[PDB]
């Protein structure tokens, strides 16, 4: 599950890149990981 | 890693890590290197 | 270990930073505040600031006077106090509030790359930094010989003085019968008023000698007053 | 603004009491995040209640919390001695600042209850010479301290110019704390009288004095 928004610009759209916010995991399998990144709107879906 | 102080492995953050199943050995065993037909 | 720091005994009108100094634990990601005590008072909040300092809210007794700041990276919160008053007389503490440390689903979730979180408290709470705003300086007291109104009682007057303390002994230490040392208030020019005066029966009004020996410290004015009616 | 707490409770060892924080619906009756400190003398508040119901690790299970709508209360059952201190509620608020209660003065009984000595001086003839007044009221002996005071010139309640101290400790086991009031000498002889009124458990004693 992927926490994203319309990429920052100042309006005059009218977005399609995404600020992901989403709890990933790391090489230890315990603890896990939360990054974000850039993402083009065709490789997801809401 | 930095109550009583944890750890980890060392391989965590380089590589996968297997173990090799104690039925096969590392005994060295030797080896006669050979050649085929015209050599 | 949170290390306050930074106070000091300051004018109204002036300016200071404090310091909490954090160690034991990941200042960088985890979100603080700054709690102040007025001596003998409740705890009048100040400010709260972000895990990494973005956010910085405020009591509005102190904004945007006494404003919030921290660096992550030296693990040392701030608290830039600037055009200070008497309200400022205070012991300023570093608390932590929010956040949760994310265990879910039988696992330590974390922020960006296993940092702490807040703890919705403290592993070691604030000591508190003090900041004393007065007004005065070393200045002699103005000690009275309360005349007496059985038991109408007598002494003296020590008003005027500042700072603490006057060290009021009677007639050279030779009375000390009913010796009532009470504490020093704080009055609007920044001195200090007490009396440290003996209740004594009504027969010795003036009639034992009552020298009240007002030995002031930082002012060095040891004033003599003998008390009659 | 701050949350409202009592100004003081007491109890003889042994008995329950109860401290009460009543904010709005924007910081005590909106969220759960009420919490509890109690404070020694001359030392840092520590946390006996979080969440409102929660107990830190170390807490005695004397000490209970509870919210009903916007006051949540602390309660203390089995008072010992070493409860004896003062007590501050902390609240979140719909801003995401920190807000803290009045704070309480809570006194676990040593001795029995006492009433407050109350003694009123006129200005000085010293001082009156000096284009300076003031009145001196002076409390002492009573238990647990605290005290509302309260100065009226007349029939009329004065709030200008007074300052009181903190209730201190004697060496005889009660309390004393002080009022001043500082008035112009016009002021003084314009007036017909001067009132001290010490408000303490519930009962107020007067002194007062005249030209």
């Amino acid at each position: 599950t992927l926490q994203c928004t319309n990429v920052t610009n100042n309006i005059t759209d009218d977005g399609e890149l995404k600020n992901c916010s989403f709890n990933m995991t790391t090489e230890l399998r315990d603890k896990k990981q939360k990054v974000y990144s850039l993402f083009y709107r065709l490789d997801v879906v809401q | 890693i930095n109550s009583n102080k944890e750890y980890r492995l060392i391989n965590c953050n380089t590589s996968a890590i297997t173990q090799a199943c104690p039925k096969v050995s590392f005994e060295p065993i030797p080896i006669h290197y050979c050649a085929p037909a015209g050599f | 270990r949170l290390v306050e720091s930074g106070g000091g005994v300051v004018q109204p009108g002036s300016s200071l930073r404090l310091s909490c100094a954090a160690s034991g634990f990941d200042f960088s990601r985890q979100g603080m505040h700054w709690v102040r005590q007025a001596p003998g008072q409740g705890l009048e909040w100040v400010a709260f600031i972000k895990y990494d300092g973005s956010e910085k809210y405020h009591a509005d007794s102190v904004w945007g006077r006494l404003s919030i700041s921290r660096d992550n990276s030296k693990d040392t919160l701030y608290l830039q106090m600037n055009s200070l008053r008497v309200e400022d007389t205070a012991t300023y503490f570093c608390v932590r509030e929010a956040g949760g440390p994310d265990y879910r689903n039988g696992y330590n979730y974390y922020d960006f790359y296993d940092g702490y979180y807040n703890y919705h408290y403290m592993d070691v709470w604030g000591k508190g930094t003090t900041v004393t705003v007065s007004s005065a300086s070393t200045k002699g007291p103005s000690v009275f010989p309360l005349a007496p109104s059985g038991t109408a009682a007598l002494g003296c007057l020590v008003k005027d003085y500042f700072p603490e303390p006057v060290t009021v002994s009677w007639n050279s230490g030779a009375l000390t019968s009913g010796v009532h040392t009470f504490p020093a208030v704080l009055q609007s020019s920044g001195l200090y008023s007490l009396s440290s005066v003996v209740t004594v029966p009504s027969s010795s009004l003036g009639t034992q000698t009552y020298i009240c020996n007002v030995n002031h410290k930082p002012s060095n004015t040891k004033v003599d007053k003998k008390v009659e009616p | 603004s701050a949350l409202t707490q009592p100004a003081s409770v007491s109890g003889s060892p042994g008995q329950s009491i109860t401290i009460s924080c009543q904010g709005t619906s924007n910081d005590v009756g909106g969220y759960e995040s009420v919490s509890w400190y109690q404070q020694h003398p001359g030392k840092a508040p520590k946390v006996v209640i979080y969440d409102v119901s929660k107990r830190p690790s170390g807490v005695s299970n004397r000490f209970s919390g509870s919210k009903s709508g916007n006051t949540a209360s602390l309660t203390i059952s089995g008072l010992q001695a070493e409860d004896e201190g003062d007590y501050y509620c902390k609240s979140l608020t719909s801003t995401r600042r920190r807000v803290f209660g009045t704070g309480t003065k809570l006194t676990v009984l040593g001795q029995p209850k006492a009433a407050p000595s109350v003694t009123l001086f006129p200005p000085s003839s010293e001082e009156l010479q000096a284009n300076k007044a003031t009145l001196v009221c002076l409390i002492s002996d009573f238990y647990p301290g605290a005290v509302t005071v309260a100065w009226k010139a007349d029939s009329s309640p004065v709030k200008a110019g007074v300052e009181t101290t903190t209730p201190s400790k004697q060496s005889n086991n009660k309390y004393a704390a002080s009022s001043y009031l500082s008035l112009t000498p016009e002021q003084w002889k314009s007036h017909k009288s001067y009132s001290c009124q010490v408000t303490h458990e519930g009962s107020t004693v007067e002194k007062t004095v005249a030209p």
